[PDB]
RNA sequence: AGAGCGCAAGGGUAGAAGGGGGCCUGACUGCGAGGCCUGCAAGCCGAGCAGGGGCGAAAGCCGGGCCUAGUGAACCGGUGGU
RNA sequence: CCGGGUGGGGGGGAGGCGCCGGUGAAAUACCACCCUGGCGCGGCUGGGGGCCUAACCCUCGGAUGGGGGGACAGCGCUUGGC
RNA sequence: GUAAGAGGAGGUAUAGGGAGCGACGCUUGCCCGGUGCCGGAAGGUCAAGGGGAGGGGUGCAAGCCCCGAACCGAAGCCCCGG
RNA sequence: GGCUACGUAGCUCAGUUGGUUAGAGCACAUCACUCAUAAUGAUGGGGUCACAGGUUCGAAUCCCGUCGUAGCCACCA
């Protein structure tokens, strides 16, 4: 999907695996010549930290945690009081 | 056929190249025959390489 | 007891994690040697050549820039007028083709050989159960196939040294002598060092220069570098 | 000349191409006059020239085999050199 | 390898051993390295087992929690097969 | 169904799904050689991976980039039998 | 191509880190034992250890060189 964070959305078709075939050299070539195309996309995850007054989860991305732990550290800075989950989430950032 | 295959000599004294073919199966240990490089006469030669 | 009295001192003069390079190793491993007499440096030379590849153990036949001293009296069996050579060189009783029996018919007295090629064929055939085997006969590269290798009679009283690989490489260069100091020492074992980059198989990976081990032939000889 | 001349046969040959010995290594290098052939392309023939080499007393022959079959342009890449 | 070797504890004591000779491929105190197989550890590097829960998955009258599984499963990326 | 989830099924191995023949009565024989399929903590070849002996370009060097051995890396196919 | 295992008596099969003294059952052989075949026992012929090479004083027992046999990966301008 697309995370929470800074974006990071799927990558398809010309994105790849390709399964190709390629070419090197190991004698005319590796196996000389060879090609073709394929698909790609993003890792997320869960992290349904406290935080504050309430409970609150989110959707990380692979290497963004340590930034959700952070916009924890800044949410604590202001007031963050009444039962609003997703409302204060957002407030934060 | 490769039994007959093909090699090359080559001249002694640093490289040098003429084109020829052997006979392994025919009595052919080894061959070191006479003929002419692109740099100067006549000289040695010597057989190495497919 | 174990290593005997000696060798216990001669312990606690090794710290057995060393290298003394051909510098130190001449110097202290000089020292190296209070048990009796001349010993013979034994460079223990270790590689790594699969401890046969058909025709990769060296040979290496070398006289190290000075001088053994000992004897070989190379006896030869030198067709005659081979023996002529011979009688200028250090050869005992060149007998052309009949001291052969002074080997086969049990008298030895001898090292080397040097010989002939011509007897070598003859001479090869009769005492390729001793000589060859153990070590003497031909070996046509160990200073024993010629009239070249008459000079090779000198060369050989000079010293002969037979490189060969056994089963390690291993060689033991035999100078030294215990009576050589410093000068002598340092030398010596670097022309050693010379000849063994002399003789490279051909494609042989590895390290070409492990074991050193110096020992004069009792006690200590922790490497030298092996290079230095 | 029905023998042989590697292999199929044709053509050819004992005024040698056949079979015996000696030295060798011209299955040479840089070029190729001018012709065979022909849709192109590929194939076929070779004088002479110059470098040096082998045999020959010499005159001289030699750029593989008596010839016609034994072959695959190019694109790709291996390998050694310039 | 059933023949001795290798090691320690001790009695006791001024006495005990190595070459050639002999045999065979080789001569056997001692010294140098290495190999064979082994044993203990140190540098690197893996296979397999148990437990805990706090990741993550489930579930129970609101549950902040109780109970189960649990670093497998689920998932992202990359690897080769079918 | 890319997916959430959906049915299966708020059913639980006398139940849910897939194939052959087709009530019922008699009855269903040999072949594991090829292949599908079940299983199996020795092993053969191989992926990325781990690793780093060894090589090279270059800078005076410190350094950086690239090549890569021994040997340890699964599924699978070979393998073993049902 | 790359790496693995193997190929020894007419038949099929062991001896494999040496060193000795190269086997086993079938089969061929003249006998032996049974009154009688067969059962089994005995003596011989057949190895030229996939072929050479090299290590060793001394390999079928190890490295190396060629092939046949097979197996997986994997190459083919």
């Amino acid at each position: 999907k697309v995370c929470e964070i800074s974006g990071k959305r799927p990558i398809v078709a010309n994105s790849i695996q390709r399964r190709g075939k390629a070419k090197r050299e190991g004698g005319v070539g590796k196996k000389t010549t060879g090609i073709s195309k394929r698909r790609q996309y993003p890792n997320l995850q869960k992290v349904r930290v406290r935080v504050a007054g309430q409970e609150i989860t989110f959707r990380v991305a692979a290497s963004h945690i340590p930034k959700v732990y952070e916009l924890v550290e800044r949410a604590k800075g202001l007031k963050l009081e009444g039962l609003s989950p997703k409302e204060i989430k957002k407030e934060l950032l | 056929v490769r039994i007959k295959l093909l090699l090359e000599c080559t001249e002694c004294k640093r490289r040098n190249y003429a084109t020829e073919k052997n006979k392994r199966n025919t009595p052919n240990k080894l061959e070191l025959r006479k003929y002419c490089p692109w740099c100067r006469k006549h000289t040695v030669h010597r057989e190495v390489k497919i | 007891p174990k290593h005997g009295k000696r060798y216990r001192a001669l312990l606690e003069k090794v710290d057995p994690n060393k290298v003394y390079t051909i510098d130190e190793a001449a110097r202290l491993v000089k020292e190296l040697a209070t048990a009796k007499f001349d010993e013979t440096v034994e460079v223990h030379a270790k590689l790594g050549i699969d401890p046969r590849r058909s025709d990769q153990n060296v040979r290496g036949t070398v006289s190290l820039p000075h001088g053994l001293g000992k004897q070989v009296r190379v006896l030869a069996i030198a067709k005659g007028e081979k023996i002529k050579e011979a009688e200028e060189a250090g050869a005992d009783y060149v007998g052309g083709e009949e001291i052969i029996q002074k080997i086969l018919d049990g008298w030895m007295d001898f090292d080397a050989v040097v010989a002939t090629p011509d007897v070598m064929g003859a001479v090869g055939s009769k005492l390729g159960r001793i000589l060859g085997p153990r070590g003497l006969l031909p070996n046509p590269k160990a200073g024993t196939v010629g009239f070249n290798i008459g000079e090779i009679i000198r060369e050989i009283k000079a010293g002969r040294i037979e490189f060969r690989n056994d089963k390690t490489g291993a060689i033991h260069a035999p100078v030294g002598k215990a009576s050589f100091p410093p000068e002598k020492l340092a030398d010596n074992i670097r022309a050693f060092i010379r000849a063994l980059e002399a003789h490279k198989p051909e494609g042989a990976k590895g390290t070409f220069l492990r074991s050193v081990y110096v020992t004069t032939t009792m006690g200590p000889s922790v490497r030298i570098n092996p290079h230095s």
